[PDB]
């Protein structure tokens, strides 16, 4: 697909009091990879990231446009943004190109700014949001990560088993995948700190 | 029209803007009002005396909600007041379109004051002789914002605008304090409004709106006559 | 207190005035015309005289009672051009309401839109502020009959005993002395009080060929202009 | 997606099934498709979900504006006129299958909206992909002026038949009750399908995965 | 004095002097009368030859707007030409948009609103024109309207525009207008124009008579006045 | 689908079926195919539903506005002209099967036809809809000039009956309209 023009896979997963987001490192054209350090996970303020997958043009574009609007909002109001507001903003920004659409599947993961309430959601390429409580996936490979997360997820998870669960899920579902691989980056965050680990993925 | 497009408001040798000062004087020659921010809610109250015994008190309403949780009163001229009310309505609903969340009162005052400031500078139009008193209970803490024809704005614990507003203000400073309830704020607001109004004050001379954390509320003359029937 | 050019355009004066609009509140007074509205119960009555000294001039096309919509009538004073332009704008916004919102426009919203257009003319300079006054009447469900008045300034209001034109300080004095006794208004009461209050103002006590009577009732919500015969019937019915 | 409407002797009962699929995969198991408009009027959506959501939020903004301007309860016909006018401006590009219901002063009024802009008033409608099963249950067992429990049971049975035909939902079908005074709204109405408890479990260990570069960054 | 400059301002007593000055511009223009019979409307314009340099049949103030409507202007001639072009355009629009003849009431109201729009702002001046509008339709009868420079448009049986505004309508009203067909009204208008101002201020004038009605089957054109020659053989019998 | 208007001496008689179909599935079993615009003027529509609804609403707007500004009852030919202009100007996107009928104070009953092209003609009787061809087969056989009202009602009854019986897209229920000087009399033949 045109979504499979540059590969890509973003997994988010809600734990007990914490949220884990991961993506793949590979970038390249249809059969030819180029680099192993492409960025798809972006920090939008504190304890709140976003992931973008699909066409890398729209990835970097919408990342910059959302950063533009986010810094405008965060300077117009002294508080930091709430995740539902970010979801609505992404929905509006995608829906403005109702017929000129960006080819991306944004995934938002952030905690509550006031409490330690987690939040995950995902959208369509036209702006259909969807909040769940277990996991949201995007990118080219879907059914792989669906089967793995419906196989491995438990509701109430400490960050350690959360990390291991999302690690095994991403690794196996990527190793089965063809156009998306070449290293995995993992962001496992909580109220207290931000952890970023990288896995020894199969480079095949 | 032709689109002549020049502004009538230019600087004095003193550096003043005499049209804006005249507009403020025209505000000050208007109907009194009182607005008090209590510890849990905010009380708005105006003073509405009909010219004859022929007028009805069921058609024109001074106290006005902008959202379900943001009240808004004025002291000035209704024909300008309705215009900027409608502008604020459309503006707030554009915000609720974009963000899917109720607009905060500070954001209202930013945008409305920017529009009003734009009318102060743009071509040929007079400024609007209206002093707002915007309020609402957004995120627990309630707020109270006064604006003016100059496009500026403030934030008061309690204030007054209209006839003898300085006298009402000096009564407010001695009577009102930092911490009360909505009922005590209503009590002292009716006291400071009845300090300056005419002698015949009824359930229809005044119009009172409160601001719970449950939302904006516009009281009825039923509970006004429950309360303002010789509240002290 | 003529500072700047406050005698010419819509700017603020010293001390809080602006003279162009409060010159327009006597722009009604060159009409030489008088209008009275009455709402006591579930009917609503307009009455307004003509002044035709000519035999060459018609009588049908001289009426100021203007059917805005099927349930909304109005009467005009002041100068004729501003009145008729306001009339077309009112009809146009009524049809726009019916197209956008799917149902019949209430007289309240329409008078509010008219007042807003009055402000729009008031706001910019180099624009003449339309010296006509508009009284509207109509029936609304769950509220009955309604009476509204529209100023040139854009200050509308809605109230029971209503009169604007030339001589209405006296008319409102009569209506303060009249709408205070708590009698009901059983529609002959309304017509009789309207004709007799205009009779106490002008002191003419005249033929049925001079006043036009606009009525609307909660039995037939259609706007209704009275005929010469029934106007004569009410006139001789109050003739004792 | 199977939304259905009905008019009982006082008001309107709306139900919906909440499996928002993206192609061939169950992408959601809980998707509110019964949208807010007003304190008296709701709406249900079908087809392109994002288009229905954006459109219903725009119309809800417009009616909140109009109602707060007017000072009284809104009318269903106004919402109908706005929706048909907007969808006909978009020339049938926007795919939005809407079911409009509300209680005015005039009473209950149900409308169905087809995304080109054709509108109907009917006492019961079905829209969506599995709409035919609910239409079967209706045309079998509808009678005019039903009771409350009768209408609730009927709409539940209809969307249940829709779920036992293809592209229903796992969900606990959502219902909604609009009456002259009492507005009600029920998300977890009736769960027919319990999740089969895994006798596994696919377990793991805290260290079973090779780590290359860890980083710690504290906060406040 | 000072207020009278702009066309947007009001006076300290409440009127617009621009419109008044425009009204009394037409007062020095030629006298133009018009009267309807029971099956048609008759126009008539006292037209003057300057000294010897005209051609008896140029610059005719009796225009012809629609298939059944024509104007009888007085005042500024080029302004009248522009106004008649506007009326031709409006009737063309109505014919295009509804497929039949424009009614005279709606046409006159569109024209009156156009005139009002030129009276409002300061960007333009008011018109210096005052004109007649005549009609005939089998489902409508004969209709005669009248438009001032301000924009007040209503109906008459007879009218006059010019110097002898009063001095013609003094004896217009003694004409038995209803019981006559227009073929009498031709020589009636002839004797009216001939009576006013025979030789006193000027030396010579000249007569034109427009003619709409049932006798033309709804057409509107000038009479063949030379056919039946009704003025002169009655004019010489009208000096005694 | 199948719509039909017939004038008689006093007034006109209209009529249509109900069923609005999409593909081979019926979305709506019962439908007001004929629409009041003025209180003496109807139109019955066919082709697309949304297009004709929008056009009828716009005609309602302009015609009501114009009729109020006249302060007189409107003509039938005027509304015919309005549908003609709205169809012909912004054609290439519409499917209009519009039939205008109605009583007039000046002209009695008249019936105008506007097909998918945009031409305007005055007829004495008219068909419209996909399943109109068959009863158009015999509406020129059964018709007699100078019928009464009951003859027109029985006439359209038989006509729409056979139209509903033979064509698959038609069916549902019979709705009739009787427009005259006196009033507007609508009734629903079923079963």
């Amino acid at each position: 697909s045109i979504m499979s023009y540059n590969g890509g896979a973003v997994m988010a997963m809600k734990g007990k009091n914490c949220v884990a987001i991961a993506a793949d490192r590979r970038f390249g054209i249809q059969a030819q990879m180029v680099t192993t350090d492409f960025q798809k996970i972006f920090p939008m303020g504190d304890r709140l990231y976003i992931g973008l997958a699909g066409l890398a043009t729209d990835v970097q574009t919408v990342a910059q446009r959302l950063k533009f609007r986010l810094n405008l909002y965060e300077l117009k109001e002294g508080r930091q943004i709430k995740p539902y507001t970010l979801m609505s903003m992404v929905a509006n920004l995608l829906y403005e190109k109702r017929f000129g659409p960006y080819y991306t599947e944004p995934v938002i993961a952030g905690l509550d700014p006031k409490t330690f309430k987690p939040f995950i959601c995902s959208l369509d390429l036209i702006g259909c949001p969807m909040v769940t409580d277990d996991f949201v996936v995007s990118g080219t490979c879907a059914e792989q990560m669906y089967g793995m997360c419906e196989s491995l997820w438990e509701p109430n998870m400490d960050p350690d088993h959360l990390f291991e669960t999302i690690s095994q899920a991403m690794l196996n579902a990527v190793d089965r995948d063809a156009v998306s691989g070449m290293g995995v980056i993992v962001h496992i965050i909580e109220k207290d700190k931000i952890t970023t680990r990288t896995l020894k993925a199969r480079m095949d | 029209e032709r689109g002549y497009s020049f502004s009538l408001t230019t600087f004095s040798p003193s550096g003043k803007l005499v049209q804006i000062e005249y507009a403020l004087a025209a505000v000050a020659g208007g109907a009194p009002s009182v607005g008090i921010k209590a510890a849990n809610g905010v009380v708005l109250a105006t003073e509405k005396k009909q010219k004859s015994i022929l007028y009805d008190e069921r058609s024109v309403h001074k106290v006005e909600p902008i959202t379900k949780h943001i009240g808004l009163v004025y002291s000035g001229m209704g024909p300008d007041y309705r215009v900027l009310v409608h502008r604020a309505r459309k503006l707030a609903q554009q915000y609720y379109l974009v963000y899917q969340e109720p607009i905060p009162t500070a954001q209202l005052v930013q945008r409305v004051a920017s529009v009003m400031q734009e009318y102060t500078q743009s071509g040929g139009v007079r400024p609007f002789g209206v002093s707002l008193l915007i309020c609402g209970w957004n995120e627990g803490r309630p707020y109270l914002f006064q604006s003016d024809p100059s496009g500026a704005y403030f934030a008061w614990k309690a204030t007054a605008m209209g006839k003898n507003y300085v006298n009402g203000k000096t009564f407010l400073e001695k009577r009102y304090n930092e911490d009360l309830e909505l009922e005590d704020a209503i009590h002292t607001a009716i006291l400071t409004l009845k300090e300056s109004f005419e002698g015949q004050m009824t359930e229809d001379n005044i119009e009172v709106g409160i601001c719970n954390e449950a939302g904006f509320r516009r009281l009825t003359p039923t509970e006004v006559k429950d309360y303002l029937a010789a509240i002290a | 207190s003529s500072a700047g050019f406050d005698r010419h355009i819509t700017i603020f004066s010293p001390e809080g005035r602006l003279y162009q609009v409060e010159y327009a509140f006597k722009a009604i007074n060159q009409g030489g015309l008088t209008s009275v509205a009455v709402r006591g119960k579930d009917c609503a009555v307009i009455v307004t005289q003509k002044k035709v000294p000519d035999k060459l001039l018609d009588s049908s096309t001289v009426t100021h009672l203007f059917k805005i919509t099927e349930n909304i009538g109005c009467v005009m004073t002041g100068m004729t051009a501003d009145s008729r332009s306001q009339v077309q704008r009112a009809r146009y916004e009524a049809a726009n309401w019916k197209y956008k919102y799917g149902y019949e426009i209430p007289v309240d919203m329409l008078c509010k839109r008219i007042a807003d257009i009055s402000q729009v003319y008031t706001q910019n300079a180099e624009m003449r502020p339309l010296g006509c006054c508009m009284i509207l009447i109509g029936i609304d469900e769950e509220q009955g009959p309604q009476v509204y008045k529209c100023d040139p300034a854009g200050y509308y209001c809605g109230f029971k005993a209503t009169a604007a034109g030339v001589k209405q300080t006296e008319s409102t004095s009569f209506l303060e002395k009249k709408v205070k006794k708590k009698f009901d208004w059983t529609f002959e009461q309304t017509v009789e009080t309207a004709i007799t209050c205009l009779s106490t103002v002008l002191s003419i006590d005249f033929k049925p060929s001079e006043i036009e009577v606009g009525v609307v009732t909660v039995e037939n919500p259609k706007f209704r202009i009275l005929t010469e015969a029934e106007i004569d019937a009410h006139l001789v019915a109050l003739a004792e | 997606t199977t939304i259905a409407g009905v008019v009982y002797k006082d008001g309107i009962v709306l139900g919906a099934d909440t499996r928002a699929t993206e192609g061939m995969v169950v992408a959601d198991k809980n998707c509110s498709k019964i949208h807010f408009i007003s304190p008296n009027i709701y709406c249900c959506g079908a087809g392109t979900a994002a288009d229905t959501d954006m459109t219903t939020q725009l119309i809800s903004s417009n009616l909140e504006l109009h109602s707060l301007s007017t000072g009284r309860l809104p009318r269903v016909v106004t919402a109908n006129r706005m929706l048909k006018q907007m969808l006909f401006r978009y020339q049938g590009y926007i795919g939005a299958a809407l079911v409009l219901g509300g209680v005015d002063v005039t009473g209950p009024h149900l409308y169905s909206i087809y995304p080109h802009g054709s509108t109907d008033k009917l006492p019961y409608v079905t829209m969506g992909s599995g709409s035919l099963a609910a239409m079967a249950v209706f045309e079998d067992k509808f009678r005019p002026d039903m009771e409350e429990e009768e209408a609730k049971n009927l709409v539940s049975e209809a969307i249940a038949a829709g779920i036992f035909n293809d592209l229903g939902s796992g969900s606990n079908i959502d219902l909604c009750v609009i009456s002259k005074n009492k507005l009600d709204f029920l998300r977890p109405y009736t769960v027919p399908n319990k999740k089969g408890t895994r006798l596994g479990r696919y377990r793991c260990e805290k260290g079973t995965t090779a780590v290359l570069t860890e980083k710690i960054t504290p906060l406040e | 004095t000072g207020y009278d400059l702009s066309a947007s301002t009001f006076s300290p007593d409440g009127r617009v002097f621009q419109v008044e000055y425009a009204m009394k511009a037409v007062e020095n223009s030629s006298t133009a009368i018009g009267i309807r019979c029971k099956d048609g409307v008759v126009f008539g314009v006292e037209k003057l030859v300057l000294s010897k340099l005209y051609e008896e049949g140029s610059n005719k103030r009796l225009f012809n707007v629609d298939r059944h409507v024509g104007m009888a202007v007085a005042g500024l001639l080029a302004d009248a030409r522009s106004l008649a072009d506007i009326a031709r355009e409006e009737a063309s629009n109505f014919r295009s948009n509804f497929g039949y003849n424009i009614p005279l009431k709606h046409l006159a109201d569109r024209v009156a609103m156009y005139v009002h729009a030129y009276t409002l702002y300061s960007a333009v001046r008011p018109f210096g024109c005052s004109f007649m509008l005549g009609s005939y339709s089998v489902n409508d009868g004969a209709q005669l309207y009248m438009i001032d420079p301000s924009g007040v448009s209503y109906g008459y049986w007879g009218c006059a525009i010019g110097k002898a505004r009063q001095a013609a309508k003094t004896e217009i009203e003694k004409l038995q207008m209803k019981e006559m067909t227009c073929r009498d009204i031709v020589k009636e208008v002839a004797k009216i124009i001939y009576i006013v101002h025979d030789e006193v201020k000027d030396k010579a004038f000249e007569l034109e008579l427009s003619w709409v009605g049932e006798l033309t089957n709804g057409r509107h054109e000038i009479v063949p006045k030379d056919i039946r020659e009704e003025a002169e053989k009655y004019a010489k019998e009208s000096l005694k | 689908t199948t719509i039909m208007a017939v004038q008689f001496d006093g007034g006109v008689v209209l009529g249509a079926d109900s069923r609005t179909t999409t593909g081979s599935y019926i979305a709506n079993r019962v439908t007001d195919k004929l629409t009041p615009i003025h209180d003496r003027i109807f139109c019955c529509r066919s082709g697309s539903a949304a297009d004709t609804q929008a056009v009828a609403d716009a005609v309602t707007y302009q015609l009501g506005f114009h009729s109020i500004e006249l302060n007189e009852p409107p003509l039938v030919h005027t509304a015919a002209s309005l549908f003609k202009e709205m169809c012909y100007r912004y054609r290439e996107d519409l499917m209009a099967g519009i039939i205008i009928a109605g009583w007039d104070p000046q002209e009695g009953g008249q019936v105008y036809s506007v097909p998918m092209g945009g031409m305007m003609v005055r007829q004495s009787f008219a068909i419209g809809g996909s399943g109109s061809s068959y009863i158009y087969g015999y509406v020129d056989a059964t018709y007699r000039e100078g019928m009464t009202k009951e003859e027109c009602l029985q006439f359209t009854a038989n006509a729409l009956a056979l139209a509903m019986e033979r064509d698959g897209s038609s069916g549902g229920v019979i709705r009739l309209a009787a427009i005259a000087e006196s009033g507007v009399e609508r009734q629903v033949l079923l079963g």
